DNA sequence: ATCAATATCCACCTGCAGATACTACCAAAAGTGTATTTGGAAACTGCTCCATCAAAAGGCATGTTCAGCTGATTCAGCTGAACATGCCTTTTGATGGAGCAGTTTCCAAATACACTTTTGGTAGTATCTGCAGGTGGATATTGAT
DNA sequence: ATCAATATCCACCTGCAGATACTACCAAAAGTGTATTTGGAAACTGCTCCATCAAAAGGCATGTTCAGCTGAATCAGCTGAACATGCCTTTTGATGGAGCAGTTTCCAAATACACTTTTGGTAGTATCTGCAGGTGGATATTGAT
């Protein structure tokens, strides 16, 4: 049963999200949608982490290089370290 | 024989799920998904277990915050069902 | 030998803090009550925040702090919302907060 | 092996005397001490650029001080100035 | 006597103020307002002319942005007409 | 020197005209009678936490006179950057 | 005596990048590539810039850019857009834009 | 009377190379000039940063890089890169 | 209204993950004491530019009129919410080995310094030119009919 | 459609401030050429903790069904655009001094080793407890009637 990876962030877990926002009515396009923004800021975060990454020569993305990309997006995480 | 209207169920879950702060997104897909991600910009990658935590934490809290702004947008133009124009007015107006 | 912690009445590290100063290339030199100012305030900012943050244990039948209290507890006041803005508290989760239009009619 | 350092004992105590029964988890206490790592970086950075922008080598109380009322909003700068204030006086009066 | 329907002079306005780029508030009641804000903070304050100019520039190119996004706020409410309910979504959204 | 003249109600020289200006350079066909005082409000808390910040680095450096440079870098620590002035 | 610049190949000036590296207290140390790379890297991007801001001028007949001309060549370019995504240019402004369904008619 | 540097000459160099036949408002040169600073302390506080989160004392060409490929958009780095991958090559050489 | 299905509550119980508590220990900070260096406040004062003032340049305030937008009302259709009914993915735990992190070595590249040359800025007096703003006349758009 | 009121275009022109051009000058920058220190790369290595996978756990996919939302269409009431009118305030341009900025002086406070003491972190163990996740049973909520 070949499946995307993207689609593993399923409609109920969407919906619990959505849910946590305050969410009462959900159009059956926002699924599709929300996977769009989700890859997206992914990318975003993803690529600074990993350019910590290798600049520090690892094949190993630690807490650090992704709460450093965090910090300069502007969304500092507490919790992992720094 | 016994049913709920549409919307109680709903109202339900927002109560329950603001009451509580554990992660909504089962963790192995989404493992899978920032993997996949890392693939495009470098091959042969593992990832700290934190590493990986770190990643689910922040795309859930921008994503719940983004339903509120969504949630508002919707609101606005005086609905009560959250649309993918809610989401992207949300998003042009963070500047994203 | 009387630390300077002491000195200045404070548990949060002069020494620590002057040290940090120094080595973080903040400037070419740093003054003597630099650290000891900047370390009062960092004291008291954490005492503010495990105020609240106890008081909202308090409040759940909890004796013990978890996330979810540092995240009532900043969410809650203004001015630690403000400060805090632009920053995520890990298992944090949310504030109960319902649209009233989302009320069923009664 | 490499000594790994943070806040917690002081932060613990610090707990301690303001909510002498009440314990931290552990993820609590590392977001605390993200806090605090967070906020000294932003002070200092603030103070460090307050510096350079007047062509001077130090930093000083004074400009910890700007720092902190360009950084923290309205009450919470007024009680972090006199914080910072006594912890100085007490610094200096004492041998 | 010729009359232009409403929306017409409204719509050659936008085009000609958005082909210009001269400061569209005046500039001594800018000037004095500036000056009214800061004595209240602080009293004995003297002002560069070009300190005056540069609060010009800045709160003119804020409130333009600000109406950009205050008339898609409104546009999405399937409206035309901004209202204070567009500027307050957009400034909450924004995360001011 | 001798007194001088007191300042109030200045927000009132953002004149309605101005306003309907800035909202033209900004898109806008047509405009709500209450938008007048809702952007005099939203322009003041503006000036406000720039100003603060600048009068607050004026200060810093021992001065009496707010300069450009005070500005740009109230600016700047608003996220608000600007080019043109000393930047 | 050659300059760095020279030295480099570059317009801009290696040996002020270097010292204003220094001043500015980045680190301890600066490497001796670092104002090398860091010149040609701003070096390009005014180039990058006033190749664009140049055009807006022809563009609009005129052989003086200024900053409406510089505003133009940033905003209609994505990537200097998104680089400057925070940025003023005084006197610059904006792009000439009207929402579709302001139009007249049908 | 003391002097304000600032990088006009090399801009206005920078503009005769891409259009021989166009000037520039002393307005526009300020612009260019904030610009050049504000590139410049964005990617040297990345390099900054970067250093001290690898508890590197050094900046080098290789954090200058770095610093780059994390402030500029995809072709703007890019392009970036090159260009001081090859000032630093040909500088190397020159001695 | 009442009636019953289901959710929600509070009290009490317990087992063990997560937290406190111990202690030899030990390196590396943090404090101390002495020797040296320098940054920046103070006192003086040159000189820019800011506050302030009067003469006309030219947008703003107000009332009237009515076009057309907003928002209420109604209504039908389609679209999500709910909730059955099954399976297939995720989570949990166990166990090799990848790689990160520790440590020690040594040299290329770094800072330091003194002395020599170049450059970029400024000042002063120079004449040069792009375009803003004025004109008028040719064409385009708009809205009544 | 046509007509005609008014905005828009662009092309041509003269004035001038803003730009460019030049020589004389210098302080501070930058380059050069030594003497001396060292940060971090290399290479080797011990030990986490990461990817893997198999066994247990359990949530999500699908389809039927219909409540109730969204959006269309219709309308009137009334807001907000346009414009005529009257006239006041901002714009701009020229002098007197407040304060900023550039000197130089010099000591209170900084850094720089070197040297003695301590504390904060880890590891090994053992020790402890707050509370999550069951349970029964009482009532509240929702939705049919
Ligand atoms: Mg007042």
């Amino acid at each position: 049963v070949l499946r995307d990876n993207i689609q593993g962030i399923t409609k109920p877990a969407i919906r619990r999200l959505a849910r946590r926002g305050g969410v009462k009515r959900i159009s059956g396009l926002i699924y599709e949608e929300t996977r769009g923004v989700l890859k997206v800021f992914l990318e975003n975060v993803i690529r600074d982490a990993v350019t910590y990454t290798e600049h520090a020569k690892r094949k190993t993305v630690t807490a650090m290089d992704v709460v450093y990309a965090l910090k300069r997006q502007g969304r500092t995480l507490y919790g992992f370290g720094g | 024989p016994h049913r709920y209207r549409p919307g109680t169920v709903a109202l339900r879950e927002i109560r329950r799920y603001q009451k509580s702060t554990e992660l909504l997104i089962r963790k192995l897909p989404f493992q899978r998904l920032v993997r996949e991600i890392a693939q495009d910009f470098k091959t042969d990658l593992r990832f700290q277990s934190s590493a990986v935590m770190a990643l689910q934490e922040a795309s859930e809290a921008y994503l719940v915050a983004l339903f509120e702004d969504t949630n508002l947008c919707a609101i606005h133009a005086k609905r009560v069902t959250i649309m993918p124009k809610d989401i992207q007015l949300a998003r042009r107006i963070r500047g994203e | 030998a009387k630390t300077r912690s002491s000195r200045a009445g404070l548990q949060f590290p002069v020494g620590r803090v002057h040290r940090l100063l120094r080595k973080g290339n903040y400037a070419e030199r740093v003054g003597a009550g630099a650290p000891v100012y900047l370390a009062a305030v960092l004291e008291y900012l954490t005492a503010e925040i495990l105020e609240l943050a106890g008081n909202a244990a308090r409040d759940n039948k909890k004796t013990r702090i978890i996330p979810r209290h540092l995240q009532l507890a900043v969410r809650n006041d203004e001015e630690l919302n403000k400060l805090l803005g632009r920053v995520t508290i890990a298992q944090g989760g949310v504030l109960p907060n319902i649209q009233s239009v989302l009320l069923p009619k009664k | 092996k490499t000594r790994k350092e943070s806040y917690a004992i002081y932060v613990y105590k610090v707990l301690k005397q303001v909510h002498p029964d009440t314990g931290i988890s552990s993820k609590a206490m590392s977001i605390m001490n993200s806090f605090v790592n967070d906020v000294f970086e932003r002070i200092a950075g603030e103070a460090s650029r307050l510096a350079h922008y007047n062509k001077r080598s130090t930093i000083t109380s004074r400009e910890i001080q700007t720092a902190v009322r360009l950084l923290l909003p309205g009450e919470l700068a007024k009680h972090a100035v006199s914080e910072g204030t006594k912890a100085v006086t007490k610094y200096t009066s004492a041998k």
